[PDB]
């Protein structure tokens, strides 16, 4: 299952 | 920022046997950035219903990509690749070869 | 090693004077693939991509495919401000990458876990293997390093990555038993290409093994050769198993005096062979 | 989805500690355990959070146990100022619990020291001249409990606890008023509100 | 600085559109917009991270939308307003998994119609002379009626200066008709002062009401004086009798 994050760079 | 060439291999999945169904891959690997255009060839000619992989890329960033069909490879049927790439100031053609 | 890794690939492509950016996601436990994501298609969703795991209810698809859309939304953020960050055109299209995932071992605990990113195909930053701080490339690497680091972000990576990446890899390998913990030993055989009056290719095949892992090696009179030798990239055969070979070019007789070593899980003992003719 | 469960009331002494219950026995390992309280008509103020191990700031500590299965929050000296609603709140490190779920919280009420009570109600006339008057139930000590009336034309305030910083002061009080020509001051608060022993003059 | 949140107070005709506005605190990267109602209490209408809509699931499946245009700006509109609409909008923002902060919310209450709103009538209520002989304590209270809707703050004023010291008001205003829907507002307040204090007829003690209501710039038929926002203030001089 996917990394449930929406990080910004 | 750098570009990469695409490494080209065309191969059956399984030891050429003319005359029996099989599987033609041209699998394309090592290239960046992503755009890139595979085609599968009988004879010059582009084969219809070819289908790829999803796009995933290595350890290194660099993007993979088995585009594959089936075929019946004959005596005298030649198959080929055809690549394009921002890399490639000409389309590269790779023939199928058996033995490789 | 009896371990087992799960790995997320994301690629997000700007698409200059048009709209948002393409975004794909596929994922992987070890060298198999399982989920992908596409923003091209009509109605972008979590498709499975192998056998077991089409056993997740709906919770799991409607879950991951609200994930994989805000983070293409995100992205599409993430490049513009790289493109502010160099100082480059907005006529260019450009790339950013995401890798991350874990590693554990043969107890199902984490050995393991990785969380990096590249932009244009260059490595940009990457969390370390502390899991609390980050290595940042260049200037830019370290805006967003400041960036992650106000936000915690690395604390939140460790919590997935010593929580659900862990607990749901668990899961995949024991709902995927027979196709995840097999080991294909790779079926091996030597051929003969004649190229002159002299010389000749000998071509060592590794064919149906799997994982992608494997290890040819040409010998001549047992003593590591490695003078004109052809090593191909390991491919993919299509039906989840891989493929291999080597070749070494040989003058008249003699291809008796070398020999081809495999190394590979499934193999019992390693692999010694030559050319077997008729 | 709210995980915690609190009790919806509490009463503590002004100068006391408050100790503030909270069960949480579903919560996960990447989940924090947060406290926020909301006074009257103002947003909710973070008061503290914590993970595993206990917690201290200028306001609150914080004490979860071993099993992380239930937490306290304590206010080590209530002041007039605590009395609010306190929200025990789960908050997970990723998209799916980043938001605070409100459930029903704690009503804290700060009840003052009353040292030296004097119940009485007055009649204080409007200062217009306009034969117009309220009555006052004041100086009664924090145990007395204000009910309101039946009777819509009789309105009566909740106490309020006034501070009277000019003499370090405190006092409760509780207004009534009513057009209702029967309504005076000796039966304004009558209504069970009043001990026997409450000056009327 | 804190939430920046506006406007503080609304109060305006059903079928309007409405618009409040957010500036997170700076630097901050999630936002999340709340409603309090009696019903339900606090409520998440939508949470942002990194300027991308995360959770919606909250907002009304009709003529609510919220828009984050820019890390450091969020709207929240109601395309036209209904009555139900009535509550509290809080703004919040986070700097990643540090704590979140709420602003001061925006209040909202969305009016049948305009010529329901009245501005409070104020009245002051002097100390009783029986109170001061038994404690040698006075306390005034100050009474604010009629008023609708119930946007009003209370703030007592001696001798031309804002005191706090010494003061009680009630919470919440209660309905001067709890039954029907025509019903105003009233609220109380105290201020206690010494009786020595009280008795010098030099000490001048207002009673202020800040009333919302509606714009100069709103439509406006009535005879009566136009609703407006404004202040309503009754006094008392103190008195050695």
């Amino acid at each position: 299952t996917p990394q449930d994050l929406n990080t910004m760079l | 920022m750098i570009q990469r060439t695409p490494k080209i291999q065309v191969y059956s999945r399984h030891p050429a046997e003319n005359g029996k169904s099989n599987f033609l891959n041209c699998y394309v690997s090592g290239f960046h950035p992503s755009d890139i255009e595979v085609d599968l060839l009988k004879n010059g000619e582009r084969i219809e219903k070819v289908e790829h992989s999803d796009l995933s890329f290595s350890k290194d960033w660099s993007f993979y990509l088995l585009y594959y069909t089936e075929f019946t490879p004959t005596e005298k049927d030649e198959y080929a690749c055809r690549v394009n790439h921002v890399t490639l100031s000409q389309p590269k053609i790779v023939k199928w070869d058996r033995d490789m | 090693g009896g371990s087992h890794s799960m790995r997320y690939f994301y690629t997000s492509v700007s698409r200059p004077g048009r709209g948002e950016p393409r975004f794909i996601s596929v994922g992987y436990v070890d060298d198999t693939q399982f989920v992908r994501f596409d923003s091209d298609a009509a109605s972008p969703r979590e498709e499975p991509r192998a056998p077991w795991i089409e056993q997740e209810g709906p919770e799991y698809w409607d879950r991951n495919t609200q994930i994989y859309k805000a983070q293409a939304q995100t992205d599409r953020e993430s490049l513009r401000n790289l493109r502010g960050y160099y100082n480059q055109s907005e006529a260019g299209s450009h790339t950013l990458q995401s890798m991350y995932g874990c590693d554990v071992g043969p107890d199902g605990r984490l050995l393991r876990g990785h969380n990096q990113y590249a932009y244009d195909g260059k490595d940009y930053i990457a969390l370390n293997e502390d899991l609390r701080s980050w290595t940042a490339a260049d200037t830019a690497a370290q805006i967003s390093q400041r960036k992650l680091e106000a936000a915690r972000v690395a604390e939140q990576l460790r919590a997935y990555l010593e929580g659900e990446c862990v607990e749901w890899l668990r899961r995949y390998l024991e709902n995927g038993k027979d196709k995840l913990e097999r080991a294909d030993p790779p079926k091996t055989h030597v051929t003969h290409h004649p190229i002159s009056d002299h010389e000749a290719t000998l071509r060592c095949w590794a064919l149906g093994f799997y994982p992608a892992e494997i290890t040819l090696t040409w010998q001549r009179d047992g003593e590591d050769q490695t003078q004109d030798t052809e090593l191909v990239e390991t491919r993919p055969a299509g039906d989840r198993t891989f493929q291999k070979w080597t070749a070494v070019v040989v003058p008249s007789g003699e291809e008796q005096r070398y020999t081809c070593h495999v190394q590979h899980e499934g193999l019992p003992k390693p692999l010694t062979l030559r050319w077997e003719p008729s | 989805d709210a995980k915690t469960t609190q009790p919806p009331s509490m009463d503590c002494a002004e100068g006391r500690a408050a100790n503030l219950p909270c069960n949480h026995s579903t919560i996960s390992g990447n989940e924090y355990v947060y406290w926020y309280r909301q006074i009257h008509s103002q947003g909710p103020q973070y008061i503290i959070h914590g993970l595993k191990n206990n917690e201290t700031n200028e306001m609150a500590s914080l004490i979860i146990t071993e099993d992380r299965k239930s937490s306290t929050l304590i206010l080590p000296h209530a002041t007039l100022r605590d009395t609010a609603v306190y929200y025990c709140i789960v908050r997970g490190l990723n998209n799916a619990g980043n938001m605070l779920t409100f459930g029903g919280g704690t009503r804290l009420m700060v009840k003052p020291d009353i040292q030296n009570p004097d119940p009485a109600v007055y009649q204080l006339r409007d200062s217009k001249s306009s034969d117009k008057s309220v009555c006052l139930f004041t100086d009664f000590d924090s145990q007395t409990n204000v009910s309101q009336s039946k009777d819509s034309d009789v309105y009566i305030t909740d106490k309020c606890v006034l501070d009277m910083r000019s003499m370090d002061f405190k006092s409760n009080s509780a207004v009534a008023w009513s057009n209702k020509s029967d309504f005076a001051c000796a039966n304004a608060f009558n209504n069970s509100i009043i001990p026997e022993d409450t000056f009327f003059p | 600085a804190g939430v920046i949140q506006s406007p503080r107070h609304e109060v305006t005709e059903m079928g309007q559109e409405v618009t409040l506005r957010c500036k997170p605190i700076s630097g901050h990267n999630s936002l999340f917009w709340y409603r309090q109602t009696m019903m339900r209490g606090l409520e998440l209408l939508i949470y942002f991270n990194n300027n991308v809509p995360i959770d919606d699931s909250g907002m009304p499946e009709d003529r609510f939308s919220a828009k984050m245009p820019n890390a450091s700006f969020s709207t929240l509109k109601i395309q036209p307003s209904e009555p139900r609409d009535s509550a509290v909008y809080f703004c919040a923002s986070s700097l990643g998994i540090d704590a979140i902060y709420f602003g001061e919310g925006s209040w909202l209450t969305v009016v049948e119609d305009l010529k329901n709103v009245f501005p409070p009538e104020v009245a002051v209520f002097e100390p009783s002379e029986a109170e001061i002989s038994h404690t040698q304590k006075a306390t005034l209270v100050c009474l604010a009626t009629g008023f609708y809707p119930d946007h009003v703050e209370l703030s007592w004023w001696v001798n031309g200066k804002e005191v706090h010291s010494g003061v009680c008001t009630d919470p919440q205003p209660l309905k001067e008709q709890p039954a029907l829907n025509d019903s105003r507002y009233a609220l109380s307040s105290r201020l206690r002062v010494s009786a020595t204090f009280w008795q010098n007829p030099r000490n001048h003690f207002r009673c202020q009401v800040q009333f919302y209501g509606l714009s100069e710039n709103d439509e406006w038929t009535q005879d009566r004086a136009k609703p407006v926002t404004q202040i309503v203030s009754a006094e008392a001089w103190g008195r050695a009798d």
